[PDB]
């Protein structure tokens, strides 16, 4: 699986937009959306939000968790804990990239938000590195990774799974 | 305060009586041999205690004093009185040290306080001097004796003690030193240099200072290729009240191995299985070089040598064999020298324009440990009981060849410089290579004019070979075929399009891990290089003796050669046959007997030796 | 670069002396008085350090001036051939005693000489005499 | 040793990890097949000699040549199969009609296999729906925008957008068109997606 | 003082936020935290250094950049501590055995125009300076303490973790605990780093007219050690400062290096793709030949020989341990005014390692190696000559015939065996000289005189045999060539003003240099079997021809034909293959090698 | 997507993959043996090869000739799998050059267990511990060596470890291209070179 595909799944997440156009309810296959009333918030999937923002048809509102105080608390909790902590969104990195790259004008203090999300990303990838090293050193049979996100797993998981396949075959080659 | 745990670990490791008894047996051998350092393999320490092995290699000084105290406890338990007979028992480490295997170049500052194994070539050694570790003193005014330990930054504990002795006051009474009851240890400093071929590109070889103590001082001389295991440390150079951060660094050695010096039953069986093994060895001498069969036989004779006689009258007959190769450009003379440098033990390279009479024999140099000046050995002194290869020998200065004359004639060199007047041993075989005058050999000139060297010098060589770039088409065919085959060769442990890597350190254990014919070809069963090295190393020692039949045949054929000189052409004789030629005949026959491992110089040896002399004297 | 060839009593040396006087950074040398090493550059034990040091010769001291070589025909060949690199490539490259470097010698060489036998004969070409 | 000519086929393919297709090694294939023929003839002579004459010491060398034959078969079959894998990737990475510079590298039987594979794939794609099937060769990357701006790299002919509407693909001309219409030409290198 | 500590903490926090917050890119494409990611990847690789650009720091916070320019000694410590803590928060949690945090060396670089050694006046003291030069000497790596612990000698009390000032300046030990000097430095309980002093010679372009080249002492620290070797050309960014241990109030000066930039081997993947494309395109041989000395009209076969010399053959170590040289030795005898010296001056510039020497300006010791007494130690030490300085490269010996015979004799070992065996002053070693010798010379009689034949060459057969290819480049008069050559020369002189534009079907000099380095390190070819058979047969025919010519003349030819010439053809073919990164030399490669050697053999007829 | 993928190596399993080029090249590597009975007609290769002859021949051929009764030949380990080199690996696995010590170190070692040597357990444990020791350096180098010369990092690795290194590098490059937005562009395939 590619990072673009993980972004494709991340684009299904719901975000709130303020349209500058009028449109009645539209019945999409994945779920009806709207009605789109000018100047009023409406919740839509992230791909449609980014598309309308690109076409100058709405203002994006940040999610409730894109807040400097909340993100600082989450970052400090992540650095304080040893296990992966529950993240505000299951696709927080991709949400941050899309929303801040396309709507930094709408989202206040986007620099702080981006830096805090990067801090959490660095901490959690370091934790994943430690988990992989502990797995291979202790010859564990399985691991528990409850609060990892899909992008975090996808970044390093192909290498880790291939290495563990090799390790399993090496430790089991005396089967008779 | 915490080192008792490490001492307990090392004492538990040493007490091998429970399971395998390896190291209790080694300590017992140490006691029986009256030695006072134990040789410990860190691989065994890994197998029994990986944690302690890592701590030892990364925290060397504290771990080593713990190990030495554990060894003293164990040797006291085995034999208490013997434990009192020595001040302290050392431990020298061997085995595999992982990433700590370094060269003098890669031995950077991050290795400080770690056990490191440094491979390199010894460039110089300081003179052995005693070093006080504990001095005992007696008070006549009190009839009482006192003691003082001494330490410096070199010692493992590393506290600097005051250098002076208690002198005129203890109890405000005069003391005097009991030298006999005091204990001193030998101290020596050597310098280990990087292997010259392994330097990166234009970088000159780097070096590191090494300190040897107690029984290690004898185990290295200049020119030796050694592996030194020790601990790397910095020595602060304080002025007193001020210092620059720049500290010199040393390697306090705990073990030294001669990596190039060094079963016979299979050799003594192979000399029976093979038929005329001298021929097979000579053919297999330098596989990359085609032809020159008689020259290869002469080189093998040079490698094996005769036996040096001491006569009842006190005179001695030189046993080494000296060979001079004269010939055209591109006829593999330099390559034969290079093969001899690779194959022989203690073979010194030299080239005519890049050497001097001083550097060939000995030079006065200041020992910076003290400032006093001493002799530092030159090429032919380093080559003692070995070989010296001199390329471009016709390009030497006459004053430089004056040095070679004494070495070849008498096996010594006389020196009178600094405070020293001495006859240094330079008992080495000379394998010299030269071009004739005018570059290329001239058929229309006598050999004595093609050969620009003086007849006095030429008399000192046992065999003189003239080898020519004769452009015969069949000889060119076979030579070119061999050359192109060699250039087509690639090693099995190398990928199909690799450029060979420039040199870097690749030795990762103190002892070689993978422990007779070539397999590729059918013709004549070529001998492998490693087996040839081992066989020559064994066969040099046999020391055969003449027999009546071989002596009679040598005398008869020498008389024929002498009488043949009566009508032989003076314009084209290679060198005049004399008693020196007879000495050459005896030495070559002895060398052939050594090759056969026969213990008696037989008529076969005489026949081959005099055939070689006939070829060298009366064939181009 | 200029070469003044001809018979005696024709003010060639006088021309060189004039050029020495008028031009800045000029130097003058003659025949056997010059040397290869002095013309190009010389390596010496430094007086107080006693380590090898490279030092400027004639064509380096005149690096942006004129080097005047009087009686040029009467130099030794080893002295005369030393100025080839300086005269065309305008550098002096030295590989001596551990020093391996190239100095700048962007110098105009003006030389004076006599032909063979002193007197120029019109019966022969310039190369022939 | 016998096998080295077969190893050259293997080393030829292993020395190109990028998946590009080398020229078919017809001469090497002929040589390894000839070697197998010679080995089989020797093996048959030796085995019938041993069985008829009751001579027992031949059996080790019989097994030697048998294993050598099986080795030759394994090497050549692996060579052909890996070439098939490389050829199969071309239909997806480039398209149906391969360029002639690449088609010159393929054997005639390789083109036969490729045409059969293309027909089978098109049959499978048609059978996925009631009418017109589903062209699964398209939509190779996740979709970002409904329209894209494309730039013509090759001077090229008229390209139909829909029925009477078409665009001339002259070099350096720049169009704004649907992504699903432009995907194949971008993958073939006729068009460059910008932004 | 608390105010001072507050100032240091505030500046450290500002540097910390620079390393935490700096980004490059745009919202249209994306952003990467440049120095965060550099810190993370370098720490995970175990590198423990980063390279902070002064322009980036100025863009983030101009006051920090100005402070670091004016007072680098004060602020670089704060920047390094900031980098250390940023690395800690970026990398943690770390696996077992990596719990302790390591110090980070913050190197730095700049896009600013550099100064010069003679521009370094007194007012530049203690500021950041950026100067170019050539490294002429390089010390062996030595350990300098960064933190020490000192123990009282009498009562055994200890003062620990005393911070040592950076650079060559030292530290004053206290005179109070006991004796007047109570302390000794504990050799175990101190932390040290690699350091290396260098000598940076002024650029020859930068020397004013008539002056000797100045040189400046450099101090390299930690990972800057062994980042540069003698003969390299560098731009050094550092702090001009006094050493701090005739006349009275004088202090010696040196530059504390904190950034090294080699002005011209680790290639980028994009450059590797370019080099693979260059090796793959079919006319790379002609492209390289056109790229070599593009200002020189004609001489295309000599340029091809120079291409083969630059790429070189493959060194081979055979089972008995004997080594065959891959380097190609090329002599250019001929008439004057024929661009031989200019071709040498191009090759010196173009080779990855290249040393230019004048034959008349050289000596035996200076070419091979010199033995000299170390003034500060009284020992005899080794000094690399041109052939050691050019190890792994090319030696350009111009005016080669002007050397004395005893000095030409000195290079015989280094040309063929590629070693310099030394036995002088009690030091006995065998240095490496794995280099190619490109030589230029004139005829004995100035011009080549065809009536005199072999008398036009004074070189011995032994040294002539060591040259793989010998060109007798005669200057043959012809009106058409002369007209076209003069037009080329005049347009070349006119083209000294036209912006130094590139040319079609040509490789830039820098790109050609890097491509040569890449091909040298990567590819070692061999001969194909049938190609070797062809070369064998042609060698027999050639040798028979040479023998019959010598018999017909009843005189030995000056230029010999030997096994070295066979191996010369071998390594020329291997060089041609190495241009194309092919593991084997084909019959066509051997054919081109034979063609080049036939040009060089017609020149020996 | 539908990109070309080589037949995966099955060398570490009980039997190697038939169609794997890597396994074929691995099994080509030679293996010392001692012949247990004389073999006629093969003296042209090494007319009979006599009994007790030492030979080095390919691993595929050794496996073919080897029956567990040890009737035709006895199979001996290469030096790199014997106790001394196992101890060298036990010292520090990171410094040994498995590219020079047979490029398919793990695959050759795993298939070397087929001959039922008495030290099969020691060989297996040595391979496992070597991989465990080298894993962390492989992981860090592959996942942190971004956009630079990877030659020195990849030089000392065997082919399995090189595959792991390329997997890690591919993941790193994919994530970096995503983070810098270059993953969104539709591009021509590698076959545009033609
Ligand atoms: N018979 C031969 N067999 C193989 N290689 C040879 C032979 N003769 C010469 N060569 C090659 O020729 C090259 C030069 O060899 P070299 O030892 O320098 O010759 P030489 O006799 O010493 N001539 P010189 O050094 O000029 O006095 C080397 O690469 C040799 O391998
Ligand atoms: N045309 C002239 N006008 C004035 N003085 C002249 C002229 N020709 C020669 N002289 C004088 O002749 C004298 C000798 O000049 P000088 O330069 O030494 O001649 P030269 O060319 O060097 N002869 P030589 O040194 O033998 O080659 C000087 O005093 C000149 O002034
Ligand atoms: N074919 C050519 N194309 C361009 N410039 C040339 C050519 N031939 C000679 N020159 C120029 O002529 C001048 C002298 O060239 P140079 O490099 O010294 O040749 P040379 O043969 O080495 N001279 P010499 O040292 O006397 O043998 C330089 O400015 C060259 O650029
Ligand atoms: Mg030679
Ligand atoms: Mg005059
Ligand atoms: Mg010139
Ligand atoms: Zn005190």
């Amino acid at each position: 699986m590619d990072a673009a595909e993980v972004e494709f799944l991340a684009e299904k997440e719901l975000v709130t937009i303020i349209p500058n156009f009028s449109l009645d309810k539209i019945y999409l296959i994945g779920g009806d959306l709207g009605p789109f009333n000018p100047g009023l918030p409406v919740e839509v999937p992230l791909w449609l939000a980014i598309n309308l923002k690109q076409r100058q048809k709405c203002r994006l509102l940040p999610p409730e968790w894109m807040d400097v105080e909340k993100l600082e608390k989450m970052r400090d909790h992540e650095r304080k804990e040893e296990t992966f902590t529950p993240m505000p969104s299951p696709y927080y990195m991709e949400l941050t990239k899309l929303l801040l790259n396309h709507a930094s004008d709408n989202i206040p203090k986007a620099d702080e938000i981006r830096t805090l999300v990067k801090d959490m990303w660095d901490t959690r990838i370091a934790k994943l590195r430690v988990s992989a090293d502990s797995f291979v050193r202790q010859q564990e049979a399985h691991a528990k990774l409850d609060n990892l996100t899909l992008m975090e797993i996808n970044t390093s998981g192909t290498f880790l799974t291939q290495a563990l396949n090799h390790m399993y075959k090496l430790r089991t080659n005396l089967q008779p | 305060v915490e080192l008792r745990e490490a001492q307990r670990d090392y004492l538990d490791f040493l007490d091998d009586e429970e399971d395998q008894g390896i190291y209790q047996s080694k300590v017992r051998e140490l006691i029986s041999d009256n030695q006072y350092r134990l040789i410990v393999n860190v691989n065994d320490l890994r197998r029994k205690n990986e944690k302690r092995a890592n701590r030892l290699l990364n925290n060397a000084f504290e771990e080593l004093v713990a190990f030495q105290r554990a060894l003293k406890d164990f040797v006291a338990s085995i034999d208490a009185t013997y434990a009192k007979q020595y001040e302290e028992f050392y431990v020298g480490l061997e085995g595999s040290f992982g990433s700590k295997h370094v060269s003098p170049r890669t031995l950077t500052s991050c290795f400080l306080s770690c056990v490191v194994c440094v491979e390199g070539i010894v460039t110089k050694c300081s003179l052995v001097r005693p070093k006080v570790v504990r001095s005992v003193h007696y008070c006549p005014a009190t009839k009482k004796t006192i003691e003082r330990r001494y330490s410096d930054l070199t010692t493992l504990v590393a506290f600097p003690s005051s250098s002076v002795y208690p002198t005129k006051d203890e109890e405000n009474n005069p003391l005097e030193t009991e030298y006999g009851l005091s204990v001193y240890k030998d101290h020596q400093t050597i310098t280990i240099q990087e292997m010259p071929e392994k330097a990166p590109a234009g970088q000159l070889p780097r070096s590191v200072d090494v300190i040897l103590d107690d029984d290690l001082v004898d185990k290295a001389k200049p020119g030796d290729r050694v592996q030194v295991v020790g601990t790397y440390r910095c020595l602060p150079g304080k002025k007193g009240g001020y210092t620059s951060g720049t500290f010199r660094t040393v390697l306090i050695a705990c073990n030294v191995k001669q990596m190039s010096k060094d079963i016979a039953k299979i050799k003594k069986f192979s000399k029976t299985r093979s038929k005329d093994i001298f021929d097979q060895l000579a053919k297999s001498l330098a596989p990359s070089i085609h032809g020159h069969d008689y020259v290869k036989k002469a080189i093998l004779c040079l490698l094996l040598g005769g036996v040096e006689r001491d006569l009842e009258n006190g005179s001695h007959i030189r046993g080494d064999i000296n060979i001079l190769l004269i010939g055209d450009p591109s006829v593999a003379k330099s390559q034969l020298l290079r093969y001899v440098l690779c194959t022989a033990p203690r073979a010194i390279p030299t080239t005519g324009r890049g050497s001097s009479g001083v550097g060939l024999t000995a030079a006065v140099t200041t020992d910076q440990e003290t400032g006093e000046r001493r002799l530092e050995a030159g090429a032919m002194v380093l080559a003692d009981r070995g070989v010296v290869c001199i390329d471009e020998f016709d390009k030497m200065s006459d004053m430089d060849r004056t040095a070679i004359h004494e070495v070849m004639e008498q096996g010594r060199v006389t020196i009178a410089k600094a405070g020293i007047h001495a006859r240094l041993n330079a008992r080495c075989s000379v394998l010299a290579a030269a071009n004739p005058v005018y570059g290329r050999y001239d058929q229309y000139k006598t050999p004595m004019e093609n050969i620009g060297l003086q007849d006095s010098l030429l008399s000192r060589f046992d065999l003189l070979f003239i080898m020519l770039d004769q452009m015969d088409p069949e000889q060119d065919r076979e030579i070119s075929d061999h050359v192109l085959r060699m250039h087509r060769y690639r090693a099995p442990g190398e990928q199909d399009g690799d450029a060979m890597p420039l040199g870097s350190a690749v030795d990762i254990l103190a002892t070689d891990d993978p422990n007779l014919h070539g397999t590729k070809k059918k013709k004549e069963k070529m001998v492998s290089a490693a087996f040839m090295k081992k066989y020559i190393h064994v066969a040099k020692i046999i020391k055969p003796v003449l027999t009546q039949e071989s002596a009679t045949y040598i005398a008869e054929e020498y008389s024929r050669l002498r009488s043949q000189d009566s009508m032989s052409s003076d314009t084209a004789r290679t060198s005049p046959v004399t008693a020196r030629t007879l000495e050459t005949l005896i030495r070559l026959a002895t060398a052939h007997a050594k090759a056969r491992m026969s213990k008696t110089v037989d008529l076969q040896d005489a026949e081959e030796a005099v055939e070689l002399v006939q070829y060298a004297y009366f064939k181009k | 670069n200029v070469l003044l060839c001809g018979d005696p009593g024709t003010a060639k040396s006088q021309f060189l002396k004039y050029i020495e006087k008028v031009s800045s950074r000029a130097i003058f040398t003659t025949g056997q008085g010059a040397s290869a090493v002095g013309l190009t550059a010389y390596v010496q034990r430094h007086p107080v350090s006693r380590e090898w040091t490279l030092e400027a010769g004639a064509l380096v001291l005149a690096d942006r001036g004129v080097c005047l070589i009087d009686e040029f025909d009467k130099m030794n060949d080893q002295d005369r051939t030393s100025i080839h690199e300086a005269m065309e490539q305008q550098s002096i490259s030295i590989s001596k005693a551990g020093i391996v470097t190239s100095l700048q010698a962007r110098c105009t060489v003006i030389a004076a000489a006599n032909p063979i036998g002193g007197r120029y004969d019109p019966s022969l070409t310039f190369s022939e005499n | 040793m016998f096998c080295e000519k077969a190893m050259e086929l293997i080393r030829e393919l292993h020395r190109a990890p990028e998946g590009q297709l080398p020229a078919f090694n017809e001469d090497g294939l002929r040589q390894v097949l000839e070697e197998m023929k010679a080995l089989y003839e020797q093996n048959q002579s030796d085995v019938n000699e041993a069985k008829s004459g009751g001579r027992s010491d031949l059996i080790p060398t019989i097994k030697f040549r048998h294993c050598s034959l099986l080795r030759n078969r394994r090497c050549t079959v692996a060579y052909l199969y890996d070439r098939l894998l490389r050829i199969r990737a071309l239909r997806w990475e480039y398209g149906s009609v391969l360029p002639n510079a690449l088609r010159f590298h393929m054997a005639a039987e390789e083109m036969e296999w490729f045409n059969n594979y293309k027909r089978s794939l098109a049959t499978y794609m048609r059978s996925l729906g009631g009418d017109e099937g589903l062209d699964i060769t398209q939509d190779m990357k996740p979709p970002k925008s409904l329209y894209i701006e494309v730039r013509c790299l090759k001077d090229y002919g008229e390209f139909e957008v829909d029925d009477g509407t078409s665009v001339l693909l002259k070099k350096n001309s720049q169009h704004f068109l649907p992504r699903w219409k432009c995907e194949q030409l971008i993958r073939q290198g006729v068009l460059e997606h910008i932004l | 003082a608390d105010e001072g500590q507050a100032r240091k903490s505030q500046l450290q926090r500002r540097f910390k936020e620079f390393l935490r917050q700096y980004r490059v890119g745009t919202d249209r494409t994306g952003f990467t935290f440049k120095y965060r990611d550099e810190l993370k990847r370098h720490y995970n690789l175990g590198e423990y250094w980063i390279e902070v650009e002064m322009e980036d720091l100025a863009s983030f916070d101009e006051d920090l950049a100005d402070y670091l320019y004016k007072q680098p000694a004060e602020h670089l410590q704060l920047l390094e501590e900031a980098a250390k803590e940023v690395a800690d928060e970026v990398t943690r949690p770390r696996p077992s055995g990596e719990e302790v945090l390591q110090d980070i060396q913050v190197m730095l670089k700049s896009d600013a125009s550099p100064s010069s050694i003679r521009s370094l006046k007194s007012d530049m003291m203690s500021h950041l300076v950026k100067i170019p030069g050539i490294i002429i000497a390089a010390s062996a790596v030595r350990a300098k303490a960064t933190r020490i612990s000192i123990q009282c000698r009498s009562c055994r009390n200890t003062l620990t973790n005393i911070a040592m000032r950076p650079g060559l300046e030292g530290y004053a030990l206290p005179r109070k605990c006991c004796p007047l000097d109570p302390y000794f430095i504990m050799p175990d309980k101190c932390k040290c780093v690699d350091f290396q002093t260098l000598k940076l010679q002024e650029l020859p372009d930068a020397v004013p007219h008539g002056e000797m080249p100045r040189h400046m002492q450099l101090y390299c620290d930690r990972y800057l050690c062994d980042k540069v070797v003698p003969g390299n050309r560098v731009t050094i960014m550092g702090i001009y400062s006094i050493k701090k241990f005739v006349g009275v109030g004088i202090r010696s000066s040196y530059i504390r290096v904190l950034g090294i930039q080699v002005d011209t081997g680790a290639v980028s993947p994009q450059e590797e793709e370019e080099f693979r494309r260059l090796a793959a395109l079919p006319n790379v041989y002609e492209v390289i030949s056109k790229s070599i000395a593009p200002s020189i009209f004609g001489g295309t076969d000599m340029k091809k020989a120079i291409a083969c010399l630059l790429f070189g053959g493959s060194r081979k170590r055979l089972p008995d341990g004997l080594t065959r040289r891959g380097d190609i030795n090329l002599l250019m005898l001929g008439d004057p005014g024929t661009a031989k010296s200019q071709l040498l001056k191009f090759v010196e510039k173009c080779s990855p390692i290249g040393v230019y020497t004048s034959g008349k300006g050289s000596s035996a010791a200076g070419l091979t190696a010199s033995v000299m007494r170390d003034p500060s130690s009284r020992n005899f030490i080794m000094e690399g000559g041109a052939m050691v300085l050019a190890d792994g490269g090319v030696v350009c010996i111009d005016e080669f015939d002007k050397m004395r015979e005893d000095d030409r004799v000195a290079i015989h070992e280094a040309m063929e065996q590629q070693t310099i065996s030394i036995a002088k002053a009690g030091i006995t070693t065998t240095l490496n000289s794995r280099c190619s010798v490109l030589a230029a010379a004139n005829s004995v009689f100035g011009r080549w005189d065809e009536t005199k034949g072999e008398d036009n060459i004074d070189f011995m057969p032994t040294i002539l045999s060591r040259f793989d290819m010998i060109f007798i480049v005669k200057d043959e008069h012809n009106e058409e060539r002369d007209v076209m050559l003069a037009k080329h020369v005049i347009t070349l002189h006119v083209s000294a003003l036209t912006q130094t534009q590139a040319v079609e079907g040509e490789i830039d000099l820098a790109k050609l240099k890097k491509f040569i380095a890449y091909c040298r390190v990567k590819c070692g070819p061999r001969l194909s079997a049938e190609a070797a058979e062809k070369l064998k047969n042609r060698y027999i025919i050639m040798r028979s021809g040479a023998r019959q010519h010598e018999r017909d003349s009843d005189r030995r030819s000056s230029i010999p034909i030997t096994v070295r010439q066979l191996e010369a053809i071998v390594r020329i073919a291997e060089a041609l293959s190495k241009m194309k990164l092919q593991p084997f030399a084909t019959e066509a490669d051997v054919e081109e090698a034979l063609r080049l050697f036939q040009v060089s053999t017609l020149d020996a007829a | 997507s539908e990109a070309y993928f080589r037949v995966e190596s099955g060398a570490l399993g009980p039997e190697e993959n038939f169609l794997s080029l890597d396994d074929i090249l691995m099994s080509h590597e030679k293996l010392p043996v001692r012949t247990e009975t004389a073999m006629p007609r093969l003296g042209a290769f090494f007319n009979a090869v006599p009994q007790g002859s030492k030979l080095e021949l390919p691993l595929w051929l050794a496996k073919g000739l080897f029956d567990n009764k040890r009737r035709i030949l006895s199979v001996e380990l290469p030096k790199i799998y014997q106790e001394g080199w196992r101890t060298v690996f036990s010292a520090d696995p990171n410094v040994v050059d498995l590219h020079k010590m047979g490029p398919h170190f793990y695959g050759f070692g795993s298939q070397l267990l087929h001959f039922d040597s008495p030290e099969n357990a020691d060989i297996s444990q040595s391979l496992l511990q070597t991989f465990i020791g080298r894993f962390r350096r492989i992981m860090d180098s592959s996942q942190n060596a971004y956009n630079e010369d990877t030659s020195a990092l990849v030089a000392r690795l065997d082919e399995m470890e090189r595959g792991l290194f390329q997997t890690g590098q591919k993941g790193l490059n994919d994530f970096q291209c995503w983070e810098k937005g270059q993953a969104s562009q539709i591009t021509a395939s590698n076959l545009v070179q033609n």
